[PDB]
């Protein structure tokens, strides 16, 4: 479930992280910006907006794909006598 | 040398001359480069030419498809906006495939848009079709109405033979002779 | 130059026959070689009159004359193996033409084809035409059904045939058709879905009874 | 099926616009005061919170008559989807 | 020396000449390099040529495929647009494999599209096929209809023999002679 | 003298020469460097040559494969996008391995695509096949229909002999002689 | 000297000369350095060479492996994209290990791939094989079937002899004399 967790949270954590260092390069270009305070105001709108693009066509079919089906019941059990 | 239209297109100019040559008047096409084409007629045939402009609703505007309102380059598309782009692309492909039959000059195909069948838990409705065609003069056009209905019958999931309507007609009489230049 | 040098390298696939109306007829053998010679007369490198004739299309051409001036005529096929003396296979058991009446027909068939010299009329039997059709349909072991009526027979082959029962059938129909033509006997190859290839029974109280051959078939769940 | 994602999208739409105007006024005065801190040598850390506090609450003061209305329309129309 | 279409391209200019040559008029194709091809006709044949443009709807539009409306370069792709991208590529592949049979010059095949069944508890529906063909003449085209249904059945998952409909026709008579220049 | 196609590729150019020599007209292939090839004909054969362009659909399109519309360069890859590229490499390799048989000049094989059986609890369907072939003449082509069925049978998981449908033919008559130059 | 093809590489050119010499015509393999090779024939031989180009589908396409669709340079590789790269390397090793038998000149081996077992809990099915071979002529090729099916049987988990199919044939007749230059 962890490798299903990381690839499902894959696309939204890359843009939020790349935006922070892009903001961090502007703090190196303007020293007293205090971009840590600015990072909290702007990220909650960004972190929700990019996931709206693939919320409709991508999320609900993985839910039906990941439902555990009865055919795999042989691989998890065996009777002992 | 009174002009009546200017700034036209290339497709706009061959249709207006096809209309005016039916009514025994002769027009001239003048290229203006980047500004489009232009059409001038003589002086005594100017009163009659204005009457035929209002009737045919000329010049013709370009034909519209449903997938022109819903472009593919949209950044987010609802599932409501994908089956409308899908049925509009099948009827653009079905129209070119009907033009490769024997005798057909032009054709147009419409599909019934039932897209809200997925809102509730009910099974979807049937799909209805309607087609038009213009055939070559001299053909027994009574026997060619059950063949287009048979070809169109199993291009979908399940249709009936009374959900399809074919309305066809032979073509008009040919116009081959020149109109004739007037004298004053 | 002459036409038999305006053709290809080999003078083996064509034949130039002289006409009575001051034309020059060219005898091909199939459809693909007909456009090879019709292209020559179309581009216009010949100062005289010429025509390209063919066995497949002049057997259908002089049947348009035949069903206007001679209705209710019983005939099979015209063979052009020797194009100066063609053989007209006429029916014996379905015609009433006398000896004097066949001779006006030999001249009136001569007038449509000016290159020929004399048409040889021979008579075939109507029962040896169905004996060759039944033995060939039984030699390939195909399920079929014969429907006799007056003025022609018909053979119907239905069922879910496999890929082998189509290739031996399609190689056989066009070889019987080249000899006789599709005027008297007609084949009815059709694919539907029933593993009972054509036949159909009904079952009650004693066993099975063979039903009459009909258009309706039971579609097969299997 | 199609209505569940459709109810979810406007639910996800409403949080973008209602936090839209408070965050963008809290953005541009966080930058215009920072550029003032560069052209005028000013190294206090707790400056921008005083401008940012009264700046957003006035925008909330000016739009509180607008905020409740899109919520009462959306909440009323989702219950019609719930029963019938 | 009167133009009727300019700014064309390579595939459209070779189709307008072959249609007009059927109707006994000559034509001269003048290329312009970057601006594409151009077609001029004579002056007595201009009134008839405008009439034949309106019926045949020239110039022809480029042929549309369903995979043009769903490009692979998008950042995200719905599952409806992935089964549509699968089905719209097999539909072109069957066209190039049917042209290698004995006698068929051109053909067009259509497959029934399914959208709603893949998401809900409804079972998938049956599959329907329809084919068109243009055969070389001289062929006994009543016996050519059984190899295609034998070919088309088990190229898919689950179809039957009565959901396929074949409509076929022999090609027209060949045009080999020149139209002829109008002498005056 | 007059041109009819230009800007072709190498394999698109070689197809136009091989069709016209069948119909008794002689053409010339001229190279143009980076602008591809070009094909010219003489003066009287021009009217007939355009007629064979429209029927044979020249220039030929490049052949389409199913792996072209699902490229591997996308960093995401759905399981519907992995079985389609897996099927599309098997249905070209079995056809290319079929060309090493005894007497086969060309072949084309199609496989049934199944993508939506694993996503739900539905069992996978059976797999169907179809094949075409052109044999060299002089061959008894009724006895060569059972080795292609035997080789293609147990190249997959579990097929029956009803799901395999092979229809094959003998090659056409050979075109070997030159057309001949139209003299005037 | 009419030019047929240009730009071929080393392995494509040696197949073109081996096919043309079967039909009594010779060619010249002219090197051009960086632009690959080129093949020219004479003028009376030009009409015949373009007939055998379309029928034999020359130039040959490069042979496809399933491991080309799934590259080993990806960041992460699924288990579906690992058994496809595993099964693709055994079948390339199985036809090179078949050439070290006596009599054999060429071989092609196909394996049935497992697809559904990667995402499902179903147990895998039996694996089916199929092989092609070319034997040096004069050999008693009836008694040669019992060794390849015995060798191919226990190279996997558990197969049976009804699921292995071998269809083999002797090589064609030898070509040992020169064609002869066409003098005219």
């Amino acid at each position: 479930v962890a490798q299903n967790a990381l690839v499902l949270a894959s696309p939204v954590v890359l843009v939020l992280l790349l935006s922070e260092v892009f903001l961090g390069l502007l703090s190196r270009f303007a020293p007293q910006m205090n971009a840590f305070a600015i990072s909290l105001t702007v990220k909650s709108g960004i972190a929700v907006l990019i996931m709206l693009l693939y919320f409709s066509p991508v999320l609900p079919d993985n839910v039906l794909r990941l439902s555990f089906q009865a055919t795999g019941l042989s691989s998890w059990f065996y009777e002992r006598g | 040398d009174k002009d009546l239209l200017k700034g036209l297109d290339q497709e706009q100019a061959n249709e207006v001359i096809a209309v005016l040559q039916m009514h025994n008047i002769e027009a001239n096409k003048i290229d203006s480069g980047k500004l489009g084409y232009s059409i001038t007629v003589a002086e005594p045939d100017f009163t009659a030419a204005v009457y035929w402009i209002k009737t045919y609703q000329l010049p013709p505007r370009p034909r519209v498809e449903i997938a022109q309102m819903f472009p593919a380059d949209s950044l987010v598309s609802s599932p409501r906006a994908e089956k409308a782009r899908l049925y509009s692309a099948i009827e653009q492909r079905l129209e070119q495939s009907l033009q490769t039959m024997e005798g057909v000059l032009s054709a147009r195909v419409h599909i019934s848009y039932d897209i809200d069948a997925g809102e509730n838990g009910r099974p979807p409705k049937p799909v209805h079709l309607s087609a038009l065609a213009v055939y070559e003069r001299g053909s027994p056009l009574a026997h060619q109405i059950s063949d287009i209905k048979r070809f169109l019958k199993n291009s979908f999931a399940d249709v009936d033979y009374d959900n399809i309507s074919v309305v066809l007609s032979e073509r008009s009489d040919a116009q081959l002779q020149a109109p004739g230049t007037p004298v004053k | 130059a002459e036409l038999d040098s305006l053709l290809g390298q080999e003078k083996e696939r064509f034949q130039v026959l002289p006409g009575r109306d001051k034309m020059l007829y060219v005898a091909a053998q199939n459809e693909r070689d007909t456009l090879w010679a019709r292209q020559v007369l179309a581009r216009g490198d010949y100062d005289k009159n010429a025509r390209v004739i063919n066995e497949n299309e002049e057997n259908k051409r002089i049947s348009i004359w035949l069903d206007t001036y001679y209705p209710q005529l019983a005939y099979y096929r015209i063979h052009f193996d020797e194009p100066r003396k063609p053989v007209f296979w006429l029916s014996r058991q379905r015609n009433t033409m006398s000896k004097k009446e066949l001779e006006v027909l030999s001249q009136k068939l001569r007038a449509l084809m000016p290159y020929a010299d004399s048409v040889n009329i021979t008579l075939m039997d109507d029962v040896t035409a169905a004996g060759q059709a039944e033995a060939g349909l039984k030699q390939q072991a195909l399920p079929y059904s014969r429907r006799n009526h007056k003025g022609g027979v018909t053979f119907v082959i239905q069922g879910a045939l496999d890929d082998v029962e189509i290739l031996r059938a399609r190689q056989f129909v066009d070889s019987y058709y080249r000899t006789w033509g599709g005027r008297y006997v007609q084949f009815a190859i059709e694919l539907k879905d029933d593993w009972l290839k054509g036949r159909s029974f009904q079952y009650g109280a004693e066993g099975y009874i063979k039903m009459s051959p009909g258009h309706w078939y039971f579609p097969s769940p299997l | 099926m199609d209505d569940l994602v459709f109810a979810g999208n406007k639910a996800l739409y409403l949080v973008l616009i209602l936090s839209g105007w408070p965050t963008i006024v809290a953005t541009i005065i966080g930058l215009l005061v920072g550029l003032f801190q560069t052209v005028t040598q000013l190294q206090e850390q707790t400056l921008p919170f005083g401008i940012k506090l009264l700046g957003v609450c006035l925008c909330l003061f000016l739009l509180s008559g607008w905020y409740g209305e899109v919520l009462l329309s959306y909440g009323r129309q989702v219950i019609f989807l719930a029963l019938a």
